[PDB]
């Protein structure tokens, strides 16, 4: 009930922890769905590439790891009597990682679908597909990094 | 990489330390197996990719 | 304790080793040996020196509360 | 359309509420000034940082998939273009780099402030500056990433036909990246005078 | 009939493919109708020219047919092919450096510095002595057993990561080294040496305690930084400045290869117009940043009493407000900063 | 001594071969066995199907097509293909082997053509027998249905 | 026999890593029992991880014998 620690302060931390996994899971699901459509489309013609072309689905799932990591780390500083500064730090970290992971998952899904459909026809395109998928995943990595930077300040000098 | 490694250690092996007894030993074995699998899957292989 | 002169001495030792290897590098794959070993030593020293300078006179001291009073 | 009906209903409700407050003599009760003064500047700062990095990443991913789809599509017949058009993906990810840098710079200003000086002039200015500079950097990086992705898709499709097209569309792509660079410059300029919360 | 074919089809196919390849190569010859001479031009390295002459002499002796001078070296203005002799160790790195593009004739090879830089940048990003050890073991399994894997057939994912088995070995070794420099063994820390941080003599449980400096950690990050609240505030700055410094060094090393190329090709105008201006630009705008990063580490700001100058704010003010410095890193800072800005703008 | 061309590309000299047609096939064999010559396209000015050895390349392309058809027959009528002796040609290095004669290639071409004729005749006979047997099997099944 | 090799490798890595962890617990290492969040009883966790490493050693020797035959 303190001016520095309102009763609605835990709402921001809880909702940031929820969002960190919600948006990353949404992006990972979009990536997994699009890459699965691509893989199932290509495996009818080139079944030998079934296990090589699953990489987009794998890289879509790493976004979910980033969201889970941020959600786990946010719960560390969650509490009833936490400051509004800590709550908004948690919300900012959760929003950063969630939106970054959502964008990364969308990009991974689209580029992975394109790459799996274009690598069966041209095997030289697997390297390009992997490169662009890494470029899409490093965006979720950057969101993770910003979330970690915010979290490092969550419970420092807080009273 | 450092944060994922630390969080994986926290969620996989650090949990097994609290448990003791036969159930503690079984949980330690299973959790170490899961930790090693996740390591060699995402951190060594994929985060190393 | 130590100062930047420790990094200077390590740099002197690394440079001496690099020059010696350049002089005595084997004839077979001479360029490969020279480049690989010298550049490995160079970036190994560079990363170690950066890590050392970061902890020479740090502006941040390790702050924690979980440490048990026994330790 | 359900969305259009919702927007119209929201507009009608807002207008009716405003007219009801104004006519009854309580028009000043809809006070945006008190909303901005009584809102914690930590909210503005954290929302600005989060939206900066999020929208920068959204624009980077937007340009990345627009360029990558075209690169893979045109690479089926000309696989040689992927390595040469990777510069387009680099120009799409540099906006995410810009957003990350701006987020680091702004997070360097996230200091715990005392209760008495919670809503001081400097603290409120810092909150507003961080929020709006983060919004500016994020939206500019989003726009620049979309433009650079479109330009890179055109460049990949055109240099699949003839490699001489890439060296002339790279100029347009650099023009696009200049927008993100200017967005970063302006975002730094806004928060240059914004001191840490105290 | 088909089983009779199966015992000899492969040899017939190989013979027919060779017979078609030799005629496809002979198809690219300026035959003289009046004479009976097929004129063909090829790109053989100067090193094996004597070997080719000896082999053609051996062929002539085998056939016994007397012929005039069959080998005549030519000096033309064409672009010779780019051929680098690779071992089993440098083959993967050169495959990496040729996937991007093929170098010019007698151009500074990018595959020689890659051998070390690429695994070391991967190690900086990776940085783990336990995961690096796993990578080293995975690569050594291929390296020691490389004869058997060479003998046997390999898949697309197995041919890859085996042609680059030495790549993975170097990345694993360098990852182990960096993990030692990070003191990160399976996300834990090694207390090998004595920490430079001393905790207070006595404190209550749950009380925030700040360590006091006693020395410096010999090798790697201090292990007293493990689990502390401000561990991130130190490690992030350390790694950001490490990235900046090791990127500036790698960039200047790569840029000096442009000078090497220009010197080899006798392009002095290139040196004057693209190397020196760019070198001054990067050593005034970004080389200065690296020098300031190194210098700020070598100055005891608390002991000296001067405030710690924010290097990022200094870099921002170097362009957005010339001549204004909030914190003095070194004497005559503003003069040097405006001089370097003028150097870049010139 | 061979230059260790790792820092820069290997020094190259453009070499001209004055090969008479009397030993042209053997010279091409030796140059391909060496594997050290990247031949220039001296005859690029003329368009296709007009070059010096277009007919003899077409003949071997036809033989390769026939061998691919034989491989397709071996795959459809499941049969493991016996791999050839890679060590016979050394499949690399600068060593020279005794190359096949022109008469050997002519025998390969004539045998491939005649045996393709035999195989297509036998395959047509087998296909017609199989299709009529399949029709009779379907007729048997429809007669075997319940009342 | 791929499962046997995978289990052999995993169990050998278990015998190494868990034995190291239990030794560090038994010696009351700062990185393992040096925080209030970390387990208070060192020797108890050391014994538990000793038993886990013995289980992994049994698995390792069984799978190595299976691989050898
Ligand atoms: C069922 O658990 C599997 C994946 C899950 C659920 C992972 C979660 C932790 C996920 O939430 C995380 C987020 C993503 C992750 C950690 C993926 C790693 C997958 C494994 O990869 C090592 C494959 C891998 C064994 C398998 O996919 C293939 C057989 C393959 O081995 C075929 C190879 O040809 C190919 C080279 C290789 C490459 C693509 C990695 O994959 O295990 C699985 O399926």
């Amino acid at each position: 009930m303190t001016e520095l620690c309102p009763v609605y302060a835990p709402f921001f931390g809880a909702i940031g922890c929820a969002s960190a996994i919600i948006f990353t899971s949404l992006g990972a699901a979009y990536g997994t769905a699009k890459s699965g459509v691509g893989i199932c489309a290509t495996c009818v013609l080139r079944p030998d590439l079934l296990f090589k072309n699953i990489v987009p689905v794998i890289m879509a799932g790493i976004i979910a790891i980033y969201g889970l990591v941020v959600s786990v780390l946010v719960c560390y500083s969650l509490g009833q009597k936490q400051a509004l500064y800590t709550g908004f730090i948690q919300l900012g970290a959760g929003l950063s990682v969630g939106l970054s992971g959502l964008a990364a998952g969308f990009a991974i899904g689209i580029v992975g679908d394109a790459g799996v459909r274009g690598s069966s026809q041209q095997p030289r395109l697997f390297v390009g597909m992997i490169l662009i998928l890494i470029f899409a995943e490093v965006l979720g990595l950057y969101g993770l990094i910003v979330a970690l930077l915010l979290n490092s300040r969550a419970t420092q000098d807080v009273v | 990489h450092a944060q994922l490694s630390s969080v994986l250690w926290t969620m996989t092996i650090q949990i097994a330390f609290g448990f003791r007894g036969f159930v503690g030993v079984f949980m330690t074995v299973a959790l170490f197996a899961m930790w090693f699998a996740l390591t060699c899957a995402v951190l060594v292989l994929m985060e190393g990719t | 304790m130590s100062s930047f002169y420790t990094v200077v001495g390590v740099f002197i030792v690394v440079s001496a080793m690099s020059v010696l290897f350049w002089i005595m590098a084997p004839k077979n794959n001479q360029a490969v040996w020279r480049s690989t070993v010298i550049l490995t030593l160079a970036m190994m020293f560079l990363m170690w020196a950066i890590t050392f300078l970061c902890q020479l006179h740090p502006l941040v001291a390790p702050r924690r509360s979980d440490l048990r009073p026994e330790f | 359309s359900f969305s259009h009906f919702l927007y119209y209903l929201v507009l009608i409700v807002v207008i009716v509420y405003g007219l009801y407050k104004l006519f009854t003599g309580h028009g000043s009760d809809i006070n945006f000034g008190k909303f901005l003064l009584r809102t914690s500047p930590y909210m503005w700062a954290n929302l600005g940082i989060a939206l900066c990095v999020g929208l920068s990443v959204v624009g980077a991913a937007w340009g990345i998939f627009i360029t990558g789809s075209s690169m893979i599509g045109a690479g089926v017949r000309a696989p040689r273009i992927t390595t040469k058009n990777l510069i387009s993906i680099i120009f799409c990810e540099v906006v995410a780099i810009y957003g990350l840098i701006i987020a680091i710079v702004f997070s360097s200003k996230l200091t715990v402030a005392t209760a008495e000086n919670m809503y001081s002039k400097s603290n409120l200015y810092t909150g507003y500056s961080l929020f709006w500079a983060g919004i500016t950097v994020g939206a500019s990086n989003l726009i620049c990433g979309i433009a650079v992705g479109i330009t890179g898709a055109t460049a990949a499709i055109s240099d699949a036909a003839d490699s001489a097209l890439f060296v002339k569309i790279l100029v347009i792509e650099i023009f696009g990246s200049i927008l993100g660079l200017l967005g970063l410059i302006v975002g730094l300029l806004m928060a240059g005078k914004a001191s840490e919360f105290q | 009939e088909l089983y009779a074919i199966a015992k000899e089809l492969d040899s017939w196919f190989q013979d027919v493919t060779r017979e078609k390849a030799i005629f496809e190569i002979l198809n690219k010859s300026n035959y003289d109708t009046n004479r009976k001479i097929l004129i063909a031009e090829g790109w053989i390295p100067r090193d094996e020219l004597a070997t080719l002459q000896a082999r053609l002499g051996e062929m002539i002796a085998r056939l016994g047919i007397d012929v005039p001078s069959i080998i005549q070296v030519l000096d033309t203005n064409h672009t010779p092919p780019t051929f680098h002799r690779t071992n089993k160790f440098t083959a993967g790195f050169q495959s990496i450096c040729d996937c991007y593009g093929i170098a010019q004739y007698r151009e500074i090879n990018a595959g020689l510095p890659t051998i070390v830089t690429f695994p070391f940048m991967f190690a900086i990003m990776f940085g783990d002595m336990g995961h690096g050890f796993l990578m080293t073991l995975a690569a050594l399994s291929l390296v020691l057993n490389e004869k058997k894997i060479n003998k046997m057939k390999r898949g697309e994912i197995f041919d890859m990561a085996f042609t680059g088995r030495y790549i993975i070995l170097l990345m694993g070794v360098f990852s182990m080294y960096t993990g030692f420099l990070y003191n990160d063994i399976f996300s834990k820390t090694m207390t090998i040496f004595k920490s430079g941080w001393k905790w207070p003599d006595h404190w209550k449980k749950g009380e925030s305690i700040t360590a006091t400096s006693v020395g410096t950690y010999p090798i790697g990050l201090d292990w007293a930084w493990h689990g502390t609240e401000n561990a991130l505030l130190f490690s992030n700055s350390y790694k950001m400045k490490l990235s900046i410094l090791m990127g500036f060094i790698h960039m200047t090393y790569s840029y000096f290869f442009s000078l090497a190329n220009h010197l080899y090709f006798n392009s002095m105008i290139d040196i004057i117009g693209n190397f020196i201006p760019g070198l001054l630009f990067m050593q005034g705008i970004f080389g200065y940043l690296s020098v300031c990063i190194v210098y700020k580490w070598a100055v005891d700001w608390v002991k000296d009493g001067k405030p710690a100058p924010g290097l990022l704010n200094m870099l921002i003010n170097m362009f957005l407000s010339p001549g204004t410095i909030d914190d003095e890193l070194y004497p005559h800072q503003a003069k040097v900063q405006v001089f370097l800005l003028l150097m870049a703008l010139v | 001594e061979k230059e260790e061309a790792i820092f820069r590309s290997a020094e190259m000299a453009l070499v001209q071969f004055y090969i008479p047609q009397e030993i042209s096939r053997d010279s091409a064999y030796t140059l391909g066995q060496l594997g050290l010559v990247q031949f220039r396209d001296l005859n690029s000015k003329v368009r296709a199907f007009q070059r010096t050895f277009v007919n003899e390349i077409r003949r071997l392309d036809n033989v390769e097509r026939q061998y691919r058809y034989f491989y397709s027959l071996l795959k459809k009528h499941d049969i493991k293909l016996y791999e050839g002796d890679t060590d016979k040609y050394l499949d690399g290095s600068g060593e020279l082997y005794v190359p096949p004669s022109g008469s050997v290639i002519d025998d390969y071409v004539r045998n491939a053509s005649y045996l393709e004729e035999r195989l297509i005749q036998m395959e047509d006979a087998t296909d017609q027998i199989e299709v009529q047997k399949n029709d009779l099997e379907q007729y048997r099944f429809i007669l075997q249905s319940g009342d | 026999t791929g499962k046997a090799w995978c289990c052999t490798v995993l169990s050998a890595f278990g015998v190494v890593i868990l034995s190291v962890i239990a030794h560090l617990f038994n010696t009351n290492h700062e990185s393992f029992v040096g925080s209030i969040n970390d387990p208070e009883d060192g020797p108890a966790v050391a014994h538990t991880v000793y038993l886990a490493a013995l289980v992994y050693l049994v698995f390792f020797v069984f799978c190595g014998f299976q691989v050898y035959l």
